[PDB]
Order: C-alpha cells, then sequence, then structure tokens
C-alpha cells in the first residue's frame, strides 16, 4: 500500500 | 531548525508543523525526495481520507527535521488540506509540491 515518494 | 508540537484543536491532541526540504543531500547520500513514503486515500473510522506515511529513511531530512515514522497521518502537505482528498488528490498536492524546494507538513499523533 503505497501513495506518493517522498 | 526542529520541528515543534501545539495542541490541537480539541485540546486532546498534539499537532505539530513538519518542514521538510527536497534538497536531497542527507547525512546518508543523495536520497531521492525529501525522507520518507507517504499514502493517499486512506479512508479511516471517521469517514474521511486522508494522508499516512509508508516508511521514513532513517537519515533523511524527514528523519532528522521531521522526525516522524510510517503510521503517522499527515492532515497537511505543503501548506495545503488534504482532509476530504482521496489518493489521486493527495497525488497532484504531493507531485505539485515535490517541485518546490520547500515543503510543510502537518500531522496528528
Amino acid at each position: 500500500e503505497e501513495g506518493i515518494w517522498a | 531548525h526542529p520541528v515543534t508540537w501545539q495542541p490541537s484543536k480539541e485540546g486532546d491532541r498534539l499537532i505539530g508543523r513538519v518542514i521538510l526540504n527536497k534538497r536531497t543531500t542527507m547525512p546518508k547520500e543523495s536520497g531521492a525526495l525529501l525522507g520518507l513514503k507517504v499514502v493517499g486515500g486512506k479512508m479511516t473510522d471517521l469517514g474521511r481520507l486522508g494522508a499516512f506515511i509508508t516508511k521514513v529513511k532513517k537519515g533523511s531530512l524527514a528523519d532528522v527535521v521531521g522526525h516522524l515514522r510510517a503510521g503517522d497521518e499527515v492532515l497537511e502537505w505543503n501548506g495545503k488540506p488534504l482532509p476530504g482528498a482521496t489518493n489521486e488528490e493527495v497525488y497532484n498536492i504531493i507531485l505539485e509540491s515535490k517541485s518546490e524546494p520547500q515543503v510543510e507538513i502537518i500531522v496528528s499523533r
């Protein structure tokens, strides 16, 4: 479960 | 510049302000973005969507200047209100801020 790389 | 935590709007929580910079030059090496991976569109038991940190690179800015861990809920990204935005929403928010040399994220513990 991921979304954006920060 | 360390981070600070002030009383929430309910007086029963602590909402701090975290400022991260995508300079990519942490003591570790170069990194990639700021220092932590975030998620979007996480429908909680309240009925609203938000953002959660999937992971944090020990040593990155987010760790040294941010000081957070995977699981924290960021209700604010780049001074923008995320509450109510889904995965696709946050995507635009963060991405748009991924180009900026500085970022301001807030969480709730």
